[PDB]
């Protein structure tokens, strides 16, 4: 279960 | 003391503000005017406060259980309603029903807090729907607090309302009034208080946000709500929202469109047996499929309107279902790169091999796929 | 294997009803299907109630098969309007509803257990008035008491005339109505557990219920009662308590006796609960003409109202469980309640009554009624 | 809270 590519986040 | 006299509906309705927008702290204060009867409940979150027209035979004020008026008021008739302070009691009567209800020291009863400045105006429906549009996306817990808000940014007679909770990103742009053209702000608010704030009814046409104006927007760490002779505030988080913009693709490598109902039906069908559903995008119908041999597997082959080439790719059937119901148009555009990236759903009214260019919206649900087994 | 084809909407109308009446062993878990002819039967059994469909399918292919009941109910329930092809191949389910198609895991038919016969039939009566009377009944049973005699329903059997009864020491409710009977001498007096039996009521509608308890010496004697009609059938098995004599609690006069409209008294009781005392108690003061409810103490709040009565007899108070009361009054099914007095602290009877002095006053004969315990004034 | 006068029962 990846998570959006926030950055910083994930 | 006070003494008055209104109509029920009036009254449940004044009431009902302060009762779904929140010891001594389980009181509602009720204060007689010239300008009528005020209801205001006090939390250290949320204020909430209610003006309605009244007969006030003798100005005043009473402090009496909030639950317990909420509960009689929704109960009653629809008829007048006559209340009577006769010392530490609050007699109220309505029709042959009397209630003899004990009150507490209106001295210890808290400030309700003054709003910020205004800031804009919005039509009642829009905030209604654009509010709950986008809650949907927020996370629910307080161990990640950056997440359990709603991002208000507002720059002149646009405002930009987002959430996230890592897995969906949703954003909703709309053009309001504002105090004035060059006013600028970003706030945080918490989006359960807000959701609940923006369908507990406020009535009328209008809805005003008060957060301030030029340097001193959100320096009172208050979101002011009102309308319709109701007001309230709400404390504003600390953290930082992530900088969201840069997720949103300007390009696709595929694009589909397809029936927002029958996805929503067909979703709810093969997910009875999941997790994730899994989708195989191709000319002219995608597959959607759900479940493993050991406990049963469901399909389904949907009418798709589909530029590019063949994709699979799954989802979280809930958060797809929720950005799927977020959209409120008949139809729904899928972004597409890879299947371990972000797919970009729009609402859609009823060439070649690509890349797709995006097409602006007013709304956009971004929503991670899940990695196939 | 078993192949067959039928419209959802029937399909699914059978496999509901033996989910709602089912509603341990892992293979309980299983509804078995079976086709035979031009016929469809689907069965679920948990020992202590069987339950079990047939309708009309097309059958392709004749046999069995034993897939998960929940399951399948959620996907019934779910399906368009359109034909459902089933078909078993190897050890799965295929089914096929339009564009939608479902592959479920099997379980093996030897697993699951055999469902009790059903007794011979005792009598039948309308649908209509079994699910009426027992939702009537049922209200007054100790559900979820841990003293079993409590969550039964007991029925009298009498020739042409049953008798239905439950209590949870609070409120009795009983209710008398004329069946079909196989016999004019059919007699037996039974015990039923309520939530089972309200359950079947409910779903129960159709046109006729059939009860299957017997017939002659042997009435009873099977420890099983039968339910069926409309091509379901069930069993539930009978309590082996003994319910207490009642009849002798219904008295042929009353001190006082009030009349009022029903729909007015309960939300006249609602309203004034709102400040009861964890809602132990209402009061009521009867007068001639009219009758204060009162609730609640000083402490919380207070709330009294007052509402027309047809009196007669001296002035009254007397308390009641507010939901109990209620209670009795939904149940009566009818526009006006009259209460029936002996008075100190002996229980009230509520009966029903249509829209169109000193005493002692005649009780009036119902149908049905509910005798209802006074609580002590605080 | 009186039970019913059910003999046995109460």
């Amino acid at each position: 279960v990846p998570t959006l590519p926030l950055v910083p986040x994930g | 003391d006070l003494t008055f006299r209104l109509l029920r509906e009036s009254f449940a309705d004044a009431v009902s503000w302060v009762a779904k927008n929140l010891p001594v702290l389980s009181g509602v204060l009720l204060t007689g005017s010239d300008n009528g009867l005020t209801i205001s409940g006090f939390d250290y979150e949320v204020s909430a406060e209610a003006q309605v027209g009244a007969e006030i035979v003798s100005p005043g004020s009473v402090l009496v259980s909030g639950r317990l008026l909420s509960d009689i008021t929704r109960a009653l008739p629809n008829k007048p309603v006559d209340v009577h302070v006769e010392g530490n009691r609050v007699a109220l009567t309505c029709g042959n029903a009397r209630f003899s209800l004990p009150t507490m020291p209106v001295e210890d009863y808290p400030t309700l807090p003054t709003l910020p400045e205004e800031t804009g105006l919005l039509p009642a429906e829009l905030f209604a729907e654009a509010i709950s549009q986008v809650a949907i996306a927020a996370g629910r817990d307080d161990t990640l607090p950056m997440l359990t808000g709603i991002r208000v940014e507002i720059l002149g007679e646009t405002v930009v309302l987002a959430a996230t909770d890592r897995f969906r990103l949703a954003v909703r742009e709309l053009k309001w009034s504002a105090s004035s053209p060059d006013i600028e702000a970003a706030v945080l608010v918490p989006a359960k208080t807000l959701a609940e704030a923006a369908k507990a009814g406020i009535g009328g046409s209008d809805v005003r946000l008060s957060l301030g104006t030029g340097p001193g927007v959100g320096k009172d760490g208050l979101l002011g709500i009102s309308g319709n002779g109701k007001r309230s505030t709400t404390r504003l988080l600390d953290a930082e929202f992530p900088k969201f913009r840069q997720l949103l693709p300007t390009e696709h490598t595929a694009v589909a469109t397809m029936d927002v109902a029958e996805l929503i039906e067909a979703i709810k069908l093969v997910a009875l047996v999941a997790a994730q559903v899994r989708m195989e995008f191709a000319d002219g119908s995608v597959r959607l499929s759900a479940g493993a041999d050991d406990v049963g597997r469901a399909e389904e082959d949907l009418v798709v309107d589909y530029a590019g080439e063949p994709l699979t790719i799954a989802f979280n059937p809930t958060y797809l279902t929720d950005g799927l119901s977020s959209l409120r148009s008949e139809r729904v555009s899928f972004g597409f790169t890879t299947a371990g990236k972000p797919a970009l759903l729009r609402p859609v009214s009823g060439n070649g091999n690509g890349p797709f260019p995006a097409v602006s919206t007013d709304y956009v649900y971004l929503l991670m796929p899940v990695r196939l087994p």
